């Protein structure tokens, strides 16, 4: 019944910088029962630190752990590229439990998205449902907002999203939004618009098509 | 000389509180037959030392200590002698091994001239404490010679089924504690009696709930059993065994008086500076250490010390230093040995933790202050039971302590043995 | 080195049970502990319980007490986790992992405690999906292009279960491709997109075909994407 809370939510650092992650316990624990793990996408976690300061075997020097009682800290003295991953803290013993995780991300300059709108394919309208897609391509940072307009009527609950991980070459993100209609309701409207807001965008950018032209 | 009972005028000890390490333990665990092997627990340990001899017992299981398969029970005796280093040590002379180790429970050793008499319970239902109704009272005595002889028949080792038990109003009685004493030719073993809740005489008004806002007057009585609705309550006392009687073998139960009554628990009666002292484990809400001079042996009444510094770890409901009546069965056995009656200085091992069994600390203490102490292990060291007996070696007060510890060197729960000289001077 | 090899992916109906296995492959369990740790997609790690096979004993997080059983076959050096009364909340990757485990003296006359230490050897994980939907291959729809740089794509919609694979021009086209994580829609079906960024003049010369493979239904669809 111990809770671990982790900080910061998502720091952005550069290769060669120093990362320091924090883990806070809902109640005091002996140092000997704290561990730190690393996880890259599509892989299992691997142990980095245990006993709150002891490096696991095979783990580079740049990883070090410290703290006591309620507060513990994991330090990467100087980041390498493969260090950009998710880090979990854990308390163990009678009923172990994890922190919620901290993702370390590559920092670069703000980059505005490119925006593309995709009307539904006729072949899908034949089947009775209609999807309209919005692509936000190669932006940074991760936070972007997609407002769907139909004749300037904004909706909710009918549009899903997805985001790629950081690009290995340029360190950007891309996002895809899918607004889903019944063919019936698609037939009933003319102007379909995507409105995108992002830190590299003072004025929101909008891309829209008029149905059937 | 050699090693003698702590009696007469022994060598002076620092009587003042100091934080500097003037106690240095000596490990003597290699002298007892604890043969480590991966995946075998060693539990139910027993230690007694009287008049330069000693008794020891353990049960080693394969796997867990609770649900492990009982592999071997051993009861042994020997002499406590000088290593050559003017340091006392155990040397086995005689060891007995029952044919079925899972059948023997709650052994207790009392020394008398040529032997250690070890009284044990026999059970086919497991621990009688946890299976009280199903246990048919059955007791054994293993008599072991401390100095075996060549062609002696049963002088070396004699087993005895007990067949006559006088137990008063109690349904069943059982040995409950590591060691007892002798008075003349009579032996006294620490013991417990099982009495049905229905016939337990107790006025709830005697429960001291007064400065405890969340304590109900029913709590003491409910805590006289290992749970609130248990069929029995448990009452500490002695099993008396008069050897002068001869013939066949009568054990008589003596209940403990109800001054500062707590649930029946593993206890020890020992002799120090020529008169008997009693320790009782705190297995309930009354968590400060329960020990003191015995006032009368029959009936049994202890002059409990008003000790405000030594306690024992508990769980969430009766943790260390708890003083208010609660309904709980929890705690550990950590006895102490009086080493100076005029100042009431004792030596013992306590677990320095609130709700965890760890950090064994050997400490010399009066009623209201710990004079000097020293750890016996690192600060996360799992450790539960401690038995401390003290004696003279060429008139220097020494104490030997058994501690059930988790040994990281072998990754195994097992007992360890320490010798500690009580220093005369108070500096470095 | 040891290796923990876990059982294969599972698709289970709402309300059923599942029994993942984990085999030790290169050393036995000797006195270590086997933990089970789950991870919902996008979410974090969550310790479910553990077993110490050289002792009898197994212990569980309170949240899973009752629904989770953890056992071993010590002879074949294998551990099992059985989760019953499954729901959508249990859709997750379930990992098996080894560490120190230890019995501990408790401050109690009879009780003992059980400590599970850090986990240094991990299995590859078992995906288990709890859904009522049935195996179904996707439909692929073009995302028509419409200088200086253009974007085109393929919508891979209404399939089950995971996964889908997408390539472009049989794998010859890789630069500028973004294949997005699948989304799960309220029909219980999955849907994802794959897009590619190309030169705007490149829309005249070259052709672009996306190759969608869905193994649970033996489905292969190549779809060309035209500027309409
Ligand atoms: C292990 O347990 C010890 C005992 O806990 C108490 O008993 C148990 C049964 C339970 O009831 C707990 O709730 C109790 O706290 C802990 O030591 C005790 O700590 C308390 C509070 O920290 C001490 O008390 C103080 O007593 C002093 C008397 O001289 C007063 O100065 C003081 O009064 C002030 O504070 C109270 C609120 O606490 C308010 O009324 C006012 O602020 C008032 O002015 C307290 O009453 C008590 O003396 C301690 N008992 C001991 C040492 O035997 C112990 O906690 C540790 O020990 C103390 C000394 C501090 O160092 C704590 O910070 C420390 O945590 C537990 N140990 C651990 C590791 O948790
Ligand atoms: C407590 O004692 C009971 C009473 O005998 C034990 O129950 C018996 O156990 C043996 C061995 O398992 C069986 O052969 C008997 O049939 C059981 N009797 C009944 C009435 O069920 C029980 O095993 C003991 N429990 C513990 C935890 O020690
Ligand atoms: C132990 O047994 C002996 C012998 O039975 C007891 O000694 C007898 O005590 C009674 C009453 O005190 C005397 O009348 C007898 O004369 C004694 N007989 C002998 C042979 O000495 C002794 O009192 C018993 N001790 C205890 C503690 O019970
Ligand atoms: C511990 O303290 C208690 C209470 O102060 C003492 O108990 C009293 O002792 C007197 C004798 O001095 C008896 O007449 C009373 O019946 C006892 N109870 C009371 C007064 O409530 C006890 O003697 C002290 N023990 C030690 C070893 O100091
Ligand atoms: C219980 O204690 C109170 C207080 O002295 C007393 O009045 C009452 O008679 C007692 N009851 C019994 C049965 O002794």
């Amino acid at each position: 019944e111990i809770v671990m809370t982790q900080s910061p939510g998502t720091p952005s650092l550069s290769p060669g910088e120093r990362a320091t992650l924090s883990c806070r316990a809902s109640q005091s624990i002996r140092s000997t029962y704290l561990a730190w793990y690393q996880q890259k996408p599509g892989q299992a976690p691997r142990l980095l630190i245990y006993g709150a300061s002891s490096r696991a075997t095979g783990i580079p020097d740049r990883f070090s752990g410290s703290g006591s009682g309620t507060d513990f800290t994991l330090t990467i003295s100087r980041l390498e590229p493969e260090d950009f991953a998710v880090y979990y803290c854990q308390q163990y013993g009678r009923s172990p439990s994890f922190g919620q995780g901290t993702k370390v991300e590559i920092k670069r300059t703000v980059a505005a998205p490119s925006v593309f709108i995709f009307p539904p394919s006729d072949e899908q309208l034949k089947s009775g449902t209609a999807s309209v897609v919005c692509l936000l391509n190669n932006f940074y940072p991760r936070e972007a907002k997609v407002q769907w307009k139909v004749d300037n009527a904004l909706q909710s609950g009918n549009s899903q999203e997805s985001v790629t991980e950081q690009d290995s070459k340029d360190s950007t993100y891309s996002l895809s939004s899918t607004l889903t209609l019944s063919k019936a309701d698609y037939e009933k409207h003319k102007l379909y618009a995507c409105e995108v807001t992002h830190q590299g965008l003072s004025s929101p950018v909008t891309k829209s098509f008029n149905r059937g032209e | 000389q050699g090693v003698s009972d702590l009696v007469g005028l022994p060598n002076q000890i620092c009587l003042q509180k100091t934080t500097s390490t003037i106690l240095k333990p000596r490990l003597i665990s290699y002298t007892l037959p604890i043969n480590t092997r991966e995946g075998v627990c060693i539990t139910d340990p027993l230690l007694a030392v009287d008049n330069g001899f000693f008794a020891y017992s353990h049960l080693e299981k394969i796997g867990s200590c609770t649900r492990g398969i009982a592999k071997q029970r051993i009861i042994g005796v020997g002499e406590v002698l000088d290593r050559g280093d003017k340091v006392p040590s155990m040397f086995m002379t005689n060891v007995w091994t029952p044919p079925n180790p899972s059948t023997i429970h709650h052994c207790s050793s009392t020394y008398h001239e040529d032997f250690y008499y070890t009284l044990c319970a026999v059970s086919h239902v497991g621990d009688p404490i946890l299976n009280s109704t199903s246990w048919t009272e059955s007791l054994s005595l293993i008599r072991l010679a401390v100095r075996p002889k060549s062609d002696s028949g049963d002088y070396n080792q004699k087993y005895i089924a007990i067949t006559k038990v006088e137990r008063g109003k109690y349904d069943k009685v059982m040995p409950y504690g590591p060691s007892g004493i002798k008075q003349g030719d009579t032996l006294y073993f620490p013991a417990v009696g099982f009495l049905p809740r229905t016939e337990f005489q107790y006025n709830d008004s005697n429960c001291p709930i007064i400065h405890c806002k969340y304590s109900k007057a029913e709590n003491c009585r409910l805590s006289m059993g290992v749970n609130s609705k248990s069929h029995y309550i448990l009452r500490s006392g002695l099993l008396k065994y008069n050897l002068s009687l001869g013939g066949d073998i009568i054990l008589q139960f003596i209940e403990i008086a109800d001054n500062r009554l707590t649930i029946g628990s593993p206890s020890k009666i020992y002799n120090s500076l020529g008169q008997p002292v009693f320790y009782q484990a705190s297995y309930s809400w009354d968590t400060m250490i329960k020990l003191g001079d015995v006032d009368t042996v029959d009936p049994l009444r202890v002059q409990w010390r008003n000790n405000s510094v030594i306690s024992r770890p508990g769980q969430s409901q009766c943790p260390r230093f708890n003083v208010c009546p609660e309904v709980c069965w929890e705690g550990t056995y950590n006895d102490a040995f009086l080493i100076d009656r005029l100042n009431w200085v004792s030596a013992g091992v306590y677990l320095n933790s609130n709700q965890t069994a760890e950090n064994p600390v050997f400490a010399v203490f009066k009623d209201n202050e710990i004079l000097y102490q020293v750890p016996l292990a690192e600060d996360d060291t799992n450790a539960q039971k401690t038995i401390t007996d003290c004696f003279l070696l060429e008139n220097v007060i020494w104490c030997i302590s058994l501690v059930e510890i988790y040994d990281t060197g072998d990754s195994v729960i097992r007992p360890k043995l320490f010798a500690v000289k009580i220093p005369a001077q108070c500096s470095e | 080195e040891v290796q923990l090899v876990q059982s294969g992916a599972e698709v289970k109906k709402r309300g059923s049970s599942v029994k993942v296995s984990c085999k030790s492959s290169g050393g036995t369990f000797s006195n270590y502990a086997i933990n089970w740790v789950r991870q919902a997609p996008g979410q974090g790690l969550e310790w479910m319980g553990g077993i110490i096979p050289i002792l009898g004993i197994a212990n569980y997080a309170q949240k899973f007490q009752g629904r989770v059983t953890i056992t071993t076959d010590e002879s074949t050096s294998t551990a099992y986790m059985e989760l019953s009364s499954l729901r959508s909340e249990d859709t997750a990757v379930y990992y098996c992992a080894r560490g120190w485990g230890r019995e501990q003296l408790a401050p109690h006359p009879s009780q003992y405690y059980y400590y599970y230490y850090g986990m240094d050897v991990w299995g590859q994980g078992t995906t288990v999906t709890v859904s009522s939907a049935s195996t179904k291959g996707p439909s692929v729809f073009p995302l028509a292009p419409s200088g200086g740089t253009a974007a085109l794509g393929c919508l891979v919609k209404d399939y089950f279960p995971e996964p889908v694979t997408v390539s472009w021009n049989s794998g010859a086209l890789t630069s500028g491709v973004h294949t997005f994580p699948a989304v799960l829609q309220s029909s219980g079906l999955y849907s994802l997109s794959s897009v590619v960024t190309v030169p705007s003049s490149s829309l005249g010369t070259q052709t672009y075909i996306c190759n969608v493979n869905h193994k649970p239904s033996n489905t292969k669809v190549d779809k060309k994407v035209e500027p309409k």
